[PDB]
């Protein structure tokens, strides 16, 4: 056995992103990177990349008075369809 | 054993070292016989063609298309052992799932349709949702 | 950048005993492909060449292109 190219050891592949869409609260672009306008007025445990992200019951991943805000929008919140969080 | 027929009509291609679209015109001819088969040896027939196609001397790129013809007869053939084998199939596409995974799809498809024309809507959308379709 | 490839069956196995371990982890980025860490694998496999002369990783994928057929036209 002197060539066919068998197996040798490899190295491979990851990441870490996350499972989730999230597209950074998209009620407005102070961003899920980013503690918003309102939110940084608020501010829960918020970081840059989940400032809020999740497929949450909501799934709408949307800033404190932010996704209030396009719910204010629209009282019924079809964001994800979750009313504002 | 059409079985046994077809089974060593392969057994010899394992021993053969044809080319890309000769050595697929091969196999694809022992395919179509067993196609052309009837019944349980037709069912037997599929049984080892596919124990064929778990090789890597069947190749990847190979069994892409041979079993894709292996499929594209089954739109056409009965729906029990149609889903028993799609049942099988899926379990022993097990292994590199995503060297079968748009052949899936249809698979798929086609079982989850029996499912729901047969009512089992439980094992219809259950079974669907075993795929990563875009998450493959 | 990366394309099609050979993955043999344990590259399958590593992908997805990983995303055990690691969807048990974490999930949304997982084991994706990237050619460029890919290297040269062509050593003892049957050689009488002793040889082993490890490649880039496209340099692997299209040697793995050139395997078996010991002539390959464009
Ligand atoms: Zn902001
Ligand atoms: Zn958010
Ligand atoms: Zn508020």
């Amino acid at each position: 056995k002197k060539k066919r190219f068998e197996v040798k050891k490899w190295n491979a592949v990851a990441l870490w992103a996350w499972d989730i869409v999230v597209d950074n609260c998209a009620i407005c672009r102070n961003h899920i990177m980013d503690l918003c306008i309102e939110c940084q007025a608020n501010q829960a445990s918020a970081t840059s990349e989940e400032c809020t992200v999740a497929w949450g019951v909501c799934n709408h991943a949307f800033h404190f008075h932010c996704i209030s805000r396009w719910l204010k929008t629209r009282q019924v919140c079809p964001l994800d369809n979750r009313e504002w969080e | 054993r059409m079985a046994a027929a077809v089974r060593q009509d392969l057994a010899q291609l394992m021993n053969s070292s044809g080319s890309h679209k000769d050595l697929a015109g091969k196999y694809r001819q022992i395919l179509e016989k067993a196609i052309q088969l009837s019944g349980a040896e037709q069912l037997e027939a599929l049984k080892a063609f596919v124990e064929a196609m778990v090789n890597e001397n069947v190749s990847l790129v190979i069994s892409r298309q041979l079993l894709t013809d292996f499929c594209t007869h089954l739109p056409n053939l009965p729906d029990s052992t149609a889903k028993e084998i799609y049942h099988f199939t899926l379990e022993k596409i097990q292994p590199r799932v995503i060297s079968f995974e748009e052949q899936v799809a249809s698979i798929r498809q086609h079982l989850a349709s029996i499912y729901e024309k047969e009512e089992d809507w439980r094992n219809a959308a259950q079974v669907l949702v075993g795929i990563p379709l875009e998450t493959g | 950048p990366s394309s099609t490839f050979a993955i043999p069956q344990e590259l399958e196995k590593s992908v997805q005993m990983f995303e055990l371990f690691y969807s048990q982890h974490f999930s949304g980025r997982k084991l994706t492909w990237l050619h460029y860490l890919c290297t040269g694998e062509v050593k003892m496999n049957y050689l009488g060449k002793p040889y082993v002369a490890m490649v880039t990783t496209y340099q692997m994928a299209v040697l793995l292109a050139f395997n078996n057929s010991e002539t390959v036209s464009y």
